């Protein structure tokens, strides 16, 4: 959400649009635009976080499953806290004594 | 938005606030008396008599 | 987009980018000499006297 938030995809891209259509840029192409694409690059922008677990890879070897995607209980807090995040996230495929 | 603002009242725009604000302007510029374009037509006229 | 800059540069804004160029425009129509409206009050205050 701190790069396409849709407040951001609204006033942001509205204001460096009508900014350069006051300088004539859809008059003709020869101005230079300042991030009037916004909205068309949404969830692409720093939008993941990947950790590889070195211990991890250390302890398994040379023959491991490789990666796996995980959702937090929160939805939308991952860029909030990367860290905790990412923890929450290896607290799932790790070994296991019962 | 600050951008074009600035562009809009200082380029497009000029110094000028508004189009009434420009036109008397130009009544000042081409007559003594302050006024609208029907008082810069009138001392126009009473000048060309 | 580009039907409305159509409408705003040249419809709205007649065939003049912005303000200030048609005030240099209206400055030299009613004087020979280019510049402000300084300089268009200046020149027809030197014809009134």
């Amino acid at each position: 959400p701190a790069a396409d938030a849709i407040a951001k995809l609204i006033i942001e891209t509205t204001g460096n649009l009508l900014g350069y259509f006051l300088l004539g840029g859809f008059s003709s192409a020869g101005t230079i635009a300042a991030d009037i694409i916004m909205p068309f690059l949404v969830g692409t922008i720093a939008a993941w976080l990947q950790w590889k677990n070195t211990g991890r890879a250390t302890e398994l070897g040379w023959v491991h499953y490789w990666e796996l995607y995980q959702q937090g209980a929160e939805t939308n807090s991952w860029s909030l806290a990367a860290l905790a995040a990412l923890r929450g996230g290896f607290l799932v495929g790790r070994s296991e004594t019962v | 938005w600050g951008d074009a603002s600035n562009t809009f009242f200082n380029l497009i725009l000029g110094g000028f606030q508004n189009l009434s604000e420009f036109v008397t302007l130009i009544v000042q510029a081409v007559t003594g008396a302050p006024g609208g374009l029907t008082d810069l037509q009138a001392f126009l006229t009473e000048r060309w008599g």
